[PDB]
């Protein structure tokens, strides 16, 4: 382990638990959260509801007495975050959501808003609008290409194209598909619930060229200049062709990221098998495949990964990093893959700490320093050690569980 | 019960017993914010309910707060007059020796300043310390301070001897080892506990702190109240936090690798544990401000026993020798009462 843990509540050193500064738009977050990195050097943080419901905006440097931003949505978007993009256009962040019942939203927030005191917002910073009917074919991943392109997935499979005219209105550019006419096997069926080979995750390369992922892990590559499909590679019967079970994925996740003209892929075989190729020309080929290190029953879902430029490790044989981020449960397990060299045969798995050190301590009676004694002393250091945000919210569940206080002294209250 | 008030304008801090000596066990000091009163139990007919009523002898007076107070061995009765030898804190963060006879201060020590503690004391005792000829040979006190020092003060024929040892944390208790004076205990805030020989590094040092039980956390400050050896050879160590999370082992015959008993007091323990002269499984801790006592068995034959509860603040509490009685100062009187089980 040759990272650590150092968990970071922007609250922490404040009473409020809640910045004093929160403006609540409305239009006629513990489910998922991201940074974006925009033109003023500043990191902007946003989290999206449980429902779907609710976006959310604070700025990184400064969630105290900067401003978070709470904009309600009348109703989910289709598919979670799925469905949901957010990018800097021109001193704007520019949001588009395509929600439950088929509109597709948009949203411009002035980078001045964002970092300005003001509660009230002018002009038109959002736009409703159904360019497509989605009530028949529903879609549920949302991909953005540039401020005017951006194409939609499809969950029985299709793609279509959502190309900006003015600067508000979209309309649909069909792509070529014929994957469909597989329907006339009698191994599948259109009316099927099953049988979709659906995208999960999907990039863009060299502005022009859209690498998708499907659910039976088939690297399919479309061209936009065409929009013809150009590959289509079967990533699975490279390795050892398991008949017994490779599990089609059943969702969108993060199951590849490229960095220059590299390319890793997640396929599942006890969800243990990053792929990685390289791109040129459009042409996709194959170097190697590197398994995970995961026991346990290897029940670690990929939560996001990141492919880049090398670190600084204990190993100066370096060529390129992977960073990765598991997940089982609310436990967390960040590993580097360090890849040697050009040939992608020699690596190292690097792992890290997943506890924090105050953590750490705490769960195994390692802490010498905290005082001991009264009740209200370990009152004060819980109080400290957690920040106001979780000691409230604890405070809550207890009386919501009803659980009270009996007295000064009610040590068998602390302990809970 | 019954109750004997202390003066009108007597503030107690401490109360203890002279169980140390024979001779005078029916003793019993109460520090106070002018000086150290003497009372004597006595066997009256009374009901055999309490069999044991306070009488009130004398009150020396010493100008300022007492807070700590022990006993030594050297206490003597005789037709009358009273011998005593006093160990006790003053206001003016000096530990001090008095030797009386009676009300009347015919001696007195005084160890402070720099020489002293430097910062506030919070513990004292006292033992007599016999040659092999068997003359008294040392008085020796030991004291525990904010200042992260432990004090042996010995006073020997040819006069003191002082010695100090630096600790990692403040010092908040300390209690020579029964039949053992070569050795002793000294208690850390921060859950440190030291057994030394200072006849002499220092022998052993457990802790409370990475033992508790955490089935029910005990919090994240539990410091630590107490330490006290039990049994009369002082054949075992208990150690109570603030908390209420209590502690023993055993010092006999095998290899030993943990705690060998824990549990909980139901409630905070401000004063800590007052362990019974009699039953080694068995002592008494205060909600000192509440008012109620707990009395708590080792081997889990309490199931939550409390025999006392005032409804009033406890400010010391110590057991009569007897087993039977205890001695209780509240913040204006001296409580005698009697729980009939332990006759």
């Amino acid at each position: 382990a040759c990272l650590s843990r150092i968990d970071a509540n922007l609250l922490q050193y404040y009473e409020k638990p809640e910045p004093n500064n929160t403006v609540d738009l409305y239009v006629s977050g513990s489910e998922y959260s991201n940074c974006l990195l925009l033109s003023n050097s500043e990191y902007i943080c946003y989290h999206f509801s449980s429902r779907s419901t609710l976006l959310t905006f604070y700025p990184l440097s400064d969630a105290y007495h900067g401003k978070t931003i709470n904009i309600h949505l009348p109703n989910a978007s289709m598919n979670q975050r799925y469905t949901l993009t957010i990018q800097e256009v021109e001193q704007q962040l520019l949001v588009n959501v395509i929600l439950k019942d088929g509109s597709f939203l948009t949203l411009q927030l002035p980078l001045s808003f964002l970092f300005s005191s003001a509660n009230t917002l002018n002009g038109e910073w959002f736009h409703l609008q159904n360019p497509y009917d989605f009530t028949v074919r529903v879609p549920h991943f949302l991909f953005y290409v540039s401020p005017q392109f951006s194409v939609v997935f499809l969950e029985d499979g299709g793609l279509l194209g959502l190309k900006k005219v003015d600067g508000v209105h979209y309309e649909p550019l069909l792509f070529n598909d014929n994957s469909y006419l597989k329907s006339l096997t009698r191994f599948f069926s259109r009316s099927s619930k099953s049988d979709y080979d659906s995208v999960i995750s999907c990039k863009l390369f060299h502005e022009r060229y859209l690498i998708v992922l499907t659910q039976n892990c088939h690297l399919k590559i479309w061209d936009l200049t065409s929009f013809t499909l150009i590959q289509d590679y079967d990533m699975v019967s490279q390795s050892d062709s398991d008949p017994s079970h490779f599990r089609k994925v059943e969702a969108v996740g993060e199951y590849l990221s490229l960095y220059n003209n590299t390319l890793v892929t997640l396929l599942p075989l006890e969800n243990g098998l990053f792929q990685m190729g390289t791109l040129l020309v459009l042409t996709y080929t194959f170097q190697n495949n590197i398994p995970t290190n995961l026991s346990a029953s290897a029940i670690w879902s990929i939560v996001d990964l990141v492919l880049t430029r090398p670190l600084e490790l204990n190993v100066e044989a370096s060529y390129l990093n992977l960073i990765v981020l598991w997940k089982s449960g609310t436990a967390s397990k960040l590993q580097i893959l360090n890849v040697n060299d050009e040939s992608f045969k020699n690596y190292e798995w690097i792992e890290s700490v997943n506890k924090s050190l105050v953590d750490l301590q705490s769960e195994h009676d390692l802490d010498i320093v905290t005082k001991t004694g009264d009740v209200e002393r370990g009152f004060c250091n819980l109080k400290s050690r957690y920040g106001t945000q979780i000691f409230e919210r604890a405070q809550q569940i207890l009386s919501e569980n009803k659980i009270i206080m009996a007295h000064n002294e009610d040590e068998e209250y602390l302990a809970n | 019960s019954n109750q004997y008030q202390l003066p009108l304008n007597v503030r107690p801090y401490t109360t203890t017993w002279c169980s140390q000596s024979p001779s005078c066990s029916n003793l019993l000091a109460i520090g106070h914010d002018t000086g150290i009163t003497i009372y004597c139990a006595s066997e009256e007919q009374t009901p055999g309910s309490t069999g044991l009523t306070l009488q009130e002898l004398f009150t020396i007076q010493t100008g300022l707060p007492t807070l700590h107070l022990s006993f030594s061995s050297s206490c003597s009765y005789s037709e009358p007059v009273y011998s005593l030898f006093l160990a006790c804190v003053c206001q003016d963060n000096t530990v001090r020796l008095i030797i009386t006879k009676n009300e009347t201060i015919i001696t007195q020590h005084v160890l402070g300043g720099k020489s002293g503690h430097h910062n506030f004391v919070n513990d004292i005792d006292i033992a007599d310390v016999y040659s092999a000829d068997n003359r008294l040979a040392e008085q020796v006190i030991a004291s525990v301070g904010d200042d992260c020092t432990l004090i042996i003060w010995r006073l020997t024929d040819e006069g003191p001897i002082l010695a100090g040892y630096p600790l990692s944390s403040p010092g908040i208790s300390v209690q020579f080892r029964p039949s053992n004076p070569n050795q002793l205990i000294v208690g850390e805030r921060n859950g440190n506990i030291r057994i030394f020989d200072w006849t002499l590094p220092w022998l052993l040092t457990l802790n409370t702190l990475p033992l508790v039980n955490t089935c029910h956390s005990s919090g994240i400050a539990s410091s630590l109240a107490n330490v006290r050896w039990i049994g009369s050879d002082g054949s075992g160590i208990l150690a109570m936090c603030k908390s209420g999370a209590w502690l023993r082992w055993n010092l006999f015959g095998p290899k030993n690798l943990l705690p060998n008993v824990q549990g909980i007091s139901l409630f905070p323990s401000l004063l800590g544990a007052c362990p019974h002269p009699r039953y080694m499984d068995y002592f008494a801790t205060a909600h000192s401000q509440h008012g109620l006592i707990q009395l708590i068995n080792t081997y889990e034959k309490d199931s939550n026993s409390i025999p006392i509860q005032l409804g009033m603040p406890i400010v010391d509490f110590c057991w009569h020798q007897d087993g039977s009685h205890l001695a209780i100062a509240t913040e204006g009187s001296v409580l005698l009462t009697r729980l009939m089980g332990f006759t």
